[PDB]
């Protein structure tokens, strides 16, 4: 199954069937954040998906090709995250992104928080473009979450 | 061993919930991929 969408990415080597985190397929190419499979191959039916590209800093890996999204957050807009949490339907959660501020720049990061296994759902704006992958944030005073909206180039 | 399965189309929902606030924070990424507030 090569169809574009968002997959769940699934382990059996613990207790039952774990979902330990999401994916993007688009033409041809599965994208997840690092900390989901550590690089690790993946099987899909009864093809397998070899990783092609990976960067632990960016906490970023493509299977069968390189990165394939490149749509950006333009800054002013609410965006939607497609949240597919372990065991729960595919759920749309719309937000206006706040900002993590870097000494390379400004990404934008969204405070909504999601079990561990959410990591690698797609952020959707407007138009329907994956803009980024949830999962690699912060933990401020409060305790909760805020996720940068990691994108690839 | 990792697998996929199939869990919807990719597209904007008009009925969508709306939360979450939009905070502003000072961030450092490390080499391991970790972001920590400044
Ligand atoms: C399951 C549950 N909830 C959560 O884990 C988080 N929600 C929250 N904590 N409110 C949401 C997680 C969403 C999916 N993303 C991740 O799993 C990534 C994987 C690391 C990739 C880093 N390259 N982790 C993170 O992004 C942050 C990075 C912090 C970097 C600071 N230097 N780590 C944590 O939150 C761990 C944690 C801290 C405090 C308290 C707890 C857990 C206790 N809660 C929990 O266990």
């Amino acid at each position: 199954e090569t169809t574009d969408g968002v997959y769940r990415v699934m382990t059996r080597r613990l207790l039952g069937s774990t979902q330990v985190g999401v994916g993007v397929m688009q033409e041809g190419v599965f994208h997840t954040m690092w900390h989901v499979t550590k690089g690790a191959a993946l099987r899909s039916g009864e093809g397998r998906l070899d990783p092609y590209w990976g960067d632990v800093k960016q906490d970023l890996v493509s299977y069968c090709g390189p990165w394939k999204l490149d749509a950006a957050w333009d800054g002013l807009s609410e965006v939607q995250l497609l949240a597919v949490p372990p065991g729960e339907r595919a759920k749309n959660i719309q937000t206006l992104p706040g900002i993590f501020k870097t000494k390379d720049g400004d990404i934008g990061a969204v405070a909504l928080d999601y079990p561990a296994g959410t990591s690698g759902s797609p952020i959707l704006d407007k138009c329907g473009r994956v803009i980024g992958l949830y999962g690699n944030g912060v933990v401020i005073k409060n305790g909760s979450y805020v996720s940068a909206i990691t994108q690839g180039k | 061993d990792m697998y996929i399965e199939r869990a919807g189309d990719i597209t904007w929902e008009k009925d969508a919930e709306v939360t979450g606030n939009s905070p502003r924070l000072d961030v450092a990424l490390d080499e391991s991929g970790d972001f920590s507030l400044v």
